[PDB]
């Protein structure tokens, strides 16, 4: 059973491969099309393609799922297409065991796949945004999207962009005397937090009353708390964060007390990844080959694009509802696969 | 006659069918996301219902034509398959005579989505927006708590008290940070209050005046201030879509105008579409009705998205107003003149 | 009439199906297409029919050049075409299916449109089923309402496509028949099938044709008694 | 070993496909079935190969229930099925095409599928073509490693759909040849197609079931006498 396996294996392998390409070949194209409205003619249809290619290894990574169940149907879509699976069954070779074939190379490209996103995709996507930001509006006191405001004191601070880091980005320190007379407004690119105190860099103060004077190192003024609650308001959506991050982020805010179970969710959404898109496309692949008459392959590719959506649809409320109720994390991504998985289970074995 | 009164029957009642699964599902997630937000701050329990009922026009718009595209692309794919077309040709059928006959119900459509969008439109979003309005400007707590730190939108202007009062129109402890608009007036501006009283109009808006102030118009790190030591100052701020409000035709203001060219504009996009589908449904070879659907509702979204695009750099990219939007019809005219064309170009060449 | 095709050649990817075959067939016989699959008998039917265009050759009807127009074209200067599988509009009735396809003639009037289609529907004794539409047929009644369709659109010569394609042998006699009826009408007739018995036992003079070339022609004895088909397609231990 | 199919029933939404069909084939002869296309000719052979589930009836080889069981099941009690269509493996060639599936012989050694392997190239004529893939084999080659790998599988029966179908008359003979050969290493054969001269000619006891129940069963001779075949599905003017 080498030489079948190794054939299907290569069909969808190769099939999940030709998938993710176009699907992220049409992605770009619409991230190309909507970045369109935002140009500032300091930088337009460059920095466009930069942003995007920056975004094509992040992209593939979110694609890999969808291109997994589209992909394996496209494999056993064509196998299938040409009668060679019907004979394939009619001599005693299960459906299992096709299923199993098809899946060890999902497998191969989940299991490398989200090492590829996670090493690759934080790196690109932080230059991407980050130079996407800076040509387009950085730099700005003011930054779109959301900056903290907060008062300390006399004390008014902005903060353009907060990185789950430790790392203030754009930080205003408008200082007022008693009268309000500004005394000094100043500005700063980047904060460090080292243990006691906040340092500062990139550093521009500027007033005049009886200089402009500008000081690249540590300012430590701050006996504020800067809360990690009202920090964590502004945080980057866990989206971005490496799954190493996702941990370290959720064991980050249960020592201070605060709560972490959006980061737990996304930290197995991005953990269990090839388990549910396994259930997936093992309840997929029993639905629409499990019957001996032959469908088209649209209609297969279709069925199982409706397949792949309707489930994204209940993930995606099954999310928000798990934790605004208060279950464990765990459980909300193992429920709905396990339905997938027992629904192709019994799917099986109707045949 | 009998050849026109069944295709235009079966292409009525496809694209019905299309359009009524379209729109069930459209609802049903825009009806997720409304229910929802009623549910996270209890906002219109009671007639989310007619909040939907005022989007629906919104909805039907823009799904009617996709459907009428899906809809000769999956009826005369039938007709294909089924070696009817075959046989309609083979008799004397002009793929011109074809491309008229499916052109009267794009002609009857084009109307529907032409009087619905012209007019239903406007008119649904108008009393979702006066609904909107006042159970928003009274229940979206658009006022301070006073609380700090409220933020528009973009994040330009952001407006901090420290106190309200019984008319919900005084105020204590002011400060606010705006910009203009861009590069013209770069500056930052920042003004601080002792007291200030906010007055709101029945019409809507609101407007404040604050006493014994200070108005700052230099960015932070600059070292270009300027002081205007002040007693008494009004400001007017905006407001707690905007666009869709009455067919005023399309005068001084550019945004009109645009408006205007996409509301005239989806029709003609419906009959482009309409002769794009006539050809790009020649599923003859037996092998793949549901095949071209995919690619027929992205290469759609394509059409739409870059139409929304161009009429976003309508306004501030001064695209001449007979330029942009027929640019969009024309690039998918080419396309549809392209696919109908091919075989024509083929046999004149011939000759 | 007078149907040619001289010197039809087309070109399939480096390989040349067809190469160099002229034949010609005329009104009121029955001419037949045989041979192996891999020869031009398949695409050079279609270059026939329109389907497959000619990469090189000359199609004509009654000295009219058909060959690089669209297929209305063809079917406008009488060449109709038929094929194996279901054509019938299975949501119209039978005499919509008939009228249908009348209202398209040029040189008619309503009277002669209802004359035509009462006439072709008592000519194929469909008269009873006029109400039931395309789906509820059965097979035979399908194939009496297509000729039926296919003599709405007056044509000069008809081309059918494996007429005998997954016939009973009940039935076969009744094929025979209606070809027969078209016969009598004055219409050429092109038949291709597998079935060689009965097609070569219904044409008068039928052609052959192996790897590309035409190898054979004449009626059934004469192609009985030629040995090049003999080795290569009836084989010398058929009848 | 004997396969006996009793009482097989299809129905279809308030029409009766078939009803009371019972059949039965021993290893080493060769079983027909024919009749019309309304009739369950068709869907009688589906429901014995298992493409088509019977809703009520008995499918049994050798004292072993398969009917419900999937189609896998009835391949490992035996139940081999050859399509119509293309059914080779078009990116692997022919040796893998027959090595793939002996691999999955429970009975046989590296050695034995070595064997079994050379055994089934040098003896359907294929020993040339172990370097063609699937996809470039022509008709007859495509139909041969077809049933090399149907024997591949070590089948105690064979179900055969549409063997005479679209071959040449000089084809004939090969396929009679090679059901003979299936003949001869004792192995059952169903054989089903519209093609009757010739199924007959090749089937020993055929059987004709019209309009849902089996009407006529027996030898060439003994259907070629029999009227009611005669009546409706030969049509008097047989051979």
């Amino acid at each position: 059973m080498v030489k079948l396996d190794r054939y299907i294996g290569v069909t969808v392998f190769v099939a999940i491969l030709a998938v993710l390409g176009v699907i992220l070949g049409l992605a770009l194209l619409f991230a190309f099309i909507d970045e369109l409205n935002d140009i500032s003619a300091s930088y337009g249809i460059g920095d466009a393609l930069r942003f995007i290619f920056l975004t094509a290894p992040r992209r593939a990574y979110d694609m890999l799922p969808m291109a997994a169940l589209i992909g394996c149907l496209v494999g056993l879509g064509t196998l299938a297409s040409n009668s060679e699976l019907t004979i394939m069954r009619a001599a005693g070779v299960s459906l299992s065991r096709i299923v199993w074939a098809v899946m060890k190379p999902m497998l191969v490209l989940m299991l490398a796949g989200i090492l590829v996103g996670e090493y690759v995709a934080p790196w690109t996507e932080n230059i991407a945004q980050s130079g996407r930001a800076l040509a387009q509006g950085g730099g700005d006191s003011q930054s779109s999207k959301r900056g903290l405001w907060h008062r300390q004191g006399r004390e008014y601070i902005h903060i353009n962009a907060v990185q789950p880091n430790g790392v203030l980005y754009g930080v205003t320190r408008y200082r007022f005397d008693e009268q309000r007379g500004l005394e000094s407004a100043s500005f700063a690119k980047r904060a460090r937090f080292e243990t006691d105190h906040w340092q500062l860099e990139e550093v521009t103060t500027t007033l005049l009353h009886p200089r402009s004077e500008v000081v690249k190192l540590p300012t430590e003024r701050w006996d504020a708390q800067l809360s990690p609650q009202l920090l964590n308001t502004v945080v980057m959506e866990p989206e971005a964060l490496s799954i190493s991050g996702l941990w370290q982020y959720i064991h980050y805010l249960a020592d201070q007390g605060l709560n972490n179970n959006r980061y737990w969710l996304a930290f197995w959404t991005k953990v269990l990844q090839p388990l549910v898109t396994a259930a997936l496309v093992l309840m997929a692949i029993s639905f629409i080959f499990g019957p001996l008459r032959s469908v088209t392959l649209g209609q297969r590719i279709f069925t199982g694009v409706l397949v792949g959506f309707v489930f994204r649809i209940a993930q995606d409320l099954l999310g928000p509802s798990s934790l605004v109720f208060d279950f464990p994390p765990l459980l909300a991504v193992v429920i709905p696969a396990s339905i997938c998985a027992l629904a192709g289970v019994w799917l099986l074995r109707r045949a | 006659m009998i050849v026109f009164r069944y295709l235009s029957r079966e292409v009525l009642v496809t694209m019905s069918a299309v359009s009524a699964v379209l729109l069930v599902i459209i609802m049903s997630g825009r009806f997720i996301k409304y229910l929802a937000q009623a549910a996270q701050g209890l906002l219109d329990p009671g007639s989310l219902f007619l909040i939907m009922a005022f989007r629906i026009p919104g909805f039907l718009q823009l799904i009617l034509p996709l459907g009428l595209f899906l809809g000769i692309l999956l009826a005369y794919g039938r007709l294909y398959l089924e070696s009817e077309m075959t046989v309609l040709s083979a008799t004397g059928m002009s793929q011109k005579r074809l491309l008229g006959y499916t052109m009267a119900p794009a002609l009857l459509v084009a109307i529907l989505v032409a009087w619905l969008s012209l007019f239903l439109a406007p008119q649904g979003i108008n009393q979702f927006a006066l609904l909107l309005n006042k159970q928003d400007t009274l229940t979206e707590f658009d006022t301070l708590v006073p609380g700090r730190f409220q933020a528009m939108r973009d994040g330009t202007r952001v407006t901090y008290t420290e106190e309200l009062s019984k008319d919900r129109g005084e105020l204590a402890g002011i400060f606010i940070s705006q910009k203009d608009l861009s590069n013209q007036e770069r500056g930052i501006s920042i003004l601080v209050a002792e007291k200030g009283t906010q007055n709101i109009q029945a019409d809507g808006s609101r407007y404040l005046i604050l006493h014994n102030g200070y108005r700052y118009d230099g960015n932070p790190g600059q070292a270009n201030y300027r002081a205007i030591q002040y007693d008494t100052y009004g400001v007017m701020l905006p407001k707690p879509d905007a666009v869709p409000t009455a067919d005023l035709f399309g005068s001084d203001n550019p945004r009109y105008q645009a408006e205007l060219q996409w509301r005239l504009s989806t029709p003609l996009l419906v009959f482009v579409v309409t002769l794009l589908a006539v050809p790009l449904s020649r599923v003859n070879p037996r092998q793949g009705r549901f095949l071209k659907l995919l690619p027929a509702i992205l290469l759609y979204m394509g059409y739409l998205a870059l139409l929304i695009a161009v009429r976003g750099q309508l306004d501030k990219g001064k695209i001449p107003m007979a330029i942009g939007l027929w640019w969009v019809h024309g690039l998918f005219l080419a396309i549809g003149l392209l696919l109908f064309y091919w075989e024509p170009l083929r046999l004149k060449l011939a000759s | 009439a007078t149907l040619k095709a001289q010197h039809l050649a087309k070109s399939y990817k480096g390989r040349q199906v067809v190469r160099d075959v002229s034949m010609s067939i005329d009104s009121g016989q029955i001419v037949g297409l045989l041979g192996p699959n891999g020869a031009g008998k398949t695409t050079c039917f279609y270059m026939i029919v329109g389907l497959v265009q000619a990469d090189q050759g000359v199609v004509r009807i009654d000295e009219q050049n058909v060959t690089h127009l669209p297929m209305h074209g063809r079917a406008r200067a009488g060449i109709g075409y038929l094929p194996q599988e279901a054509s019938i509009f299975r949501k119209l009735s039978v005499s919509d299916n008939i009228m249908a396809i009348l209202e398209t003639r040029s040189d008619l009037d309503r009277n002669g449109r209802k004359e035509a289609l009462e006439g072709l529907l008592q000519e194929f004794h469909i008269h009873h089923i006029r109400d039931n539409l395309g789906m509820s047929l059965s097979g035979g009644e399908r194939r009496r309402v297509e000729i039926a369709r296919a003599l709405a659109s007056a044509p000069k010569f008809i081309l059918l496509d494996e007429p005998f394609a997954g016939v009973d042998p009940i039935s076969v006699g009744d094929i025979k028949q209606i070809i027969h009826h078209l016969k009598a009408k004055g219409i050429g007739i092109l038949i291709t099938d597998h079935n060689v018995r009965e097609t070569l036992d219904i044409c008068e003079t039928a052609y052959i044709v192996n790897d590309g070339q035409l190898i054979a022609e004449g009626d059934a004895e004469s192609i009985l008694a030629n040995d090049l088909v003999k080795e290569v397609y009836l084989g010398h231990e058929f009848r």
